[PDB]
């Protein structure tokens, strides 16, 4: 989607806010937000691509100025409601309950060794998105390609700043989960992945740095051949 | 930046805290989230996984030409030699800074970062200011924000992590470090030097 | 500039909020904001193009959700400070004064017939931006042109959605004040103006309406010839 | 749309009111703004300049083929025949709706609107929702928001006012109005029909 979240190249966002140092988690709620990532993933709320799409659908004004982990909370709620796992009305009632009683206890529950097992496995083993496909790569290093001008209303990894631009294939990485299908609940449908080099002049015109290039990853359907 | 429509940070934190505790209570009742699972995830990224891991990889590459070749050929496999890898670092591609080229990484679409070697990203990396500007005015951003002046004649390659491939910068080894031990060299490798916003520590 | 204000084509902004009816001015402050337009214009705070640029430089989150006329206030303050006509510290002090004393009187002042004269002249006579230039038009109806991919950091009327796109010249309107110079305090520097037609498929790819076209006005430097 | 960071409408109005009165006090002291100048501008756009002016132009075009030709050839000059013109309507270009084409206007970059014939634009026209969507999904927007269904085979031309040229829609004359007086026909011409978001009133 052509969401505001796709900020690459956007002007007027202001100076970078960067403290000399900071903690990993600025508040207890952040630790909870973070931990809900593997929790909702394991529960089937969504995959990684869908996770991103939920955030992309946020109110732009809220997205631009809210604490980072709040974006994660928004996507959990989005998918919880989508899958019917979260009842919004009950969530609203509980929110008010905790507003009025911030120190009220959390529900009684049993600890589950399987959840710790999942955490250790996901953290140290990873959640690889690489997949094998039957078709060979359509492109190769050195190929001059043009990025698609398609503008899907659903999830995609097509930054507005690279659309319709011409670049050179830097490397073929093999096949991976395809965002355009995965992020929209349409399955993995793996596609070959390539890193493509775009000159700053190609991306920004005369205002671009005369000695800079941006490397952007493109799934096979995103690009078409110009010069082999 | 000033926004006359925005509530105070205090009110914002109070609201978020309540909403998170509410959502947490529901996920707990569903049996998919527990207090031990929360504490375990936090423990890992607060004390176990951090930029000290990436520093180990950098110093090994600096002191072992063969490992450096392997690192640049296949980042994931090379890092596995040091027992480093995992979540959000399943596919890593390391890029080498030289006298002719300087690399800098970003996730313009969200906040993608190589967790296995750098831990969780600092807030500025995840914010709109850095993300929007680095692909458009990388030279000015490095100078203005990080006091890092990259000569106009030196090419700046900005790597946007639009896929699961995670880009990591192998900073140049600072001068005057001939024969230093890996431990001594590690003191010069910062999280910033592996993002590309700063060179490794001088001297 | 590549500001968020340039919303044409942006997804996720939400449903249109449209009451069955509404007053021209929803509050007294809106009438004041509106009237300050000809007041600051006459005072030399800025021209029309600069007026727009001041709004484009607003905090995006504030821009997207603030009452319309607040945008006007922001541009008045922006240019007042730029020209040194408005002291920010004094403005802040007075703001607090009126916060604490909302019914406090406005400063004593004499009415000026010249200001009413200006209002009547501007309203009924207009502030025409059409200008005469020595050079003849470079393009004509039927010409197939391509919109520039330049990305000025200052003011311009180059919507991101039309950049690099190919269209057909619909009509030459003569020469007008050029935004790229005017909005940046560089003078009128008039350029010929053209309405160009872009198909929806050209702008949005396959997601575009198969039977729709967008007409966008382009100053001469914005377009280059493809096919005469 | 919900934004947990946003203050209440009441608090927002209180803050804006104070800031505006403060700025007003300064412009008044500078001698460039007066209470009479404020009242005069408001009076004009509240009671003098409005969509009834555009309606007069529309009905004249509907009942005078020659004037219609002049209107489509040069909107500014044609409207001057009726004493209509001025601020933000110095350059007007009228576009004719037909059985094959439907026109709709917008200012994606801000809020540009033909004040001399329509008065000040309604808030929705100036807001991000309408502006962002109309150039991308005009057919769906017209149906969903305005209950106006334009057949897929009928072309929709969206006019984006990026320059000082102001586009105005000349809606088709509704059926069953043969021989109606200009006054009677005017009751069918709405501000919406001249923006293109709705056709002129049926019956
Ligand atoms: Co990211
Ligand atoms: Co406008």
């Amino acid at each position: 989607m052509n969401g505001v979240y796709d900020v690459g190249g956007t002007d007027g966002l202001g100076p970078i806010n960067r403290p000399a140092d900071e903690p990993v988690f600025r508040a207890e709620w952040e630790k909870v937000a973070f931990a809900m990532f593997p929790a909702t993933f394991r529960a089937g709320f969504m995959g990684l691509d869908e996770f991103r799409f939920g955030i992309e659908q946020m109110n732009p004004a809220e997205y631009l100025e809210s604490p980072y982990y709040w974006h994660w909370i928004r996507t959990y709620i989005h998918h919880g409601v989508r899958t019917g796992k979260i009842d919004l009305e009950e969530l609203e009632r509980r929110t008010q309950y905790y507003r009025e009683n911030p120190d009220a206890p959390l529900p009684e529950h049993e600890q589950k060794p399987e959840l710790i097992e999942f955490v250790n496995q996901a953290v140290y083993g990873g959640l690889p998105a690489s997949r094998e496909v039957d078709r060979p790569p359509k492109f190769k290093e050195g190929d001059v390609v043009r990025f698609s001008t398609a503008s899907p209303k659903g999830h995609a990894r097509r930054a507005r700043y690279v659309r319709g631009k011409t670049g050179t294939v830097v490397k073929h990485h093999g096949a991976y989960i395809y965002p355009d299908t995965a992020g929209n609940g349409l399955g993995e449908c793996p596609e070959h992945l390539y890193t493509v080099r775009f000159t700053a002049q190609e991306l920004w015109g005369p205002e671009g740095d005369p000695n800079s290039s941006v490397y952007y990853d493109c799934w096979e359907p995103y690009i078409e051949l110009v010069d082999t | 930046t000033e926004n006359i429509l925005r509530k105070s940070d205090e009110e914002i934190q109070k609201e978020i805290t309540a909403r998170v505790k509410a959502l947490e209570s529901m996920l707990i009742e569903q049996g998919i989230l527990t207090t031990s699972m929360i504490d375990r995830m936090a423990e890992i990224y607060e004390n176990e996984v951090g930029p000290h891991l990436g520093a180990k990889v950098v110093v090994k590459a600096w002191t072992d030409p063969e490992f450096k070749k392997r690192l640049l050929a296949d980042g994931t496999e090379a890092c596995k030699e040091l027992g480093i890898g995992g979540l959000q670092g399943e596919d890593m591609m390391w890029v080498e800074n030289t006298d002719e080229v300087h690399h800098v990484v970003v996730c313009t679409l969200c906040s993608c970062y190589p967790w296995p070697v750098l831990g969780l990203p600092p807030n500025w990396f995840k914010e709109p200011q850095y993300r929007s500007r680095v692909v458009r005015e990388p030279r000015q951003l490095l100078k203005e924000e990080f006091g890092f002046e990259v000569p106009p004649s030196k090419e700046i390659k900005v790597w946007d992590s639009s896929s699961e491939m995670r880009f990591v910068v192998l900073p140049q080894r600072p001068a005057g470090t001939d024969g230093w031990s890996e431990e001594e060299l590690a003191t010069l490798v910062t999280r910033e030097s592996m993002i590309g916003v700063e060179p490794a520590k001088a001297v």
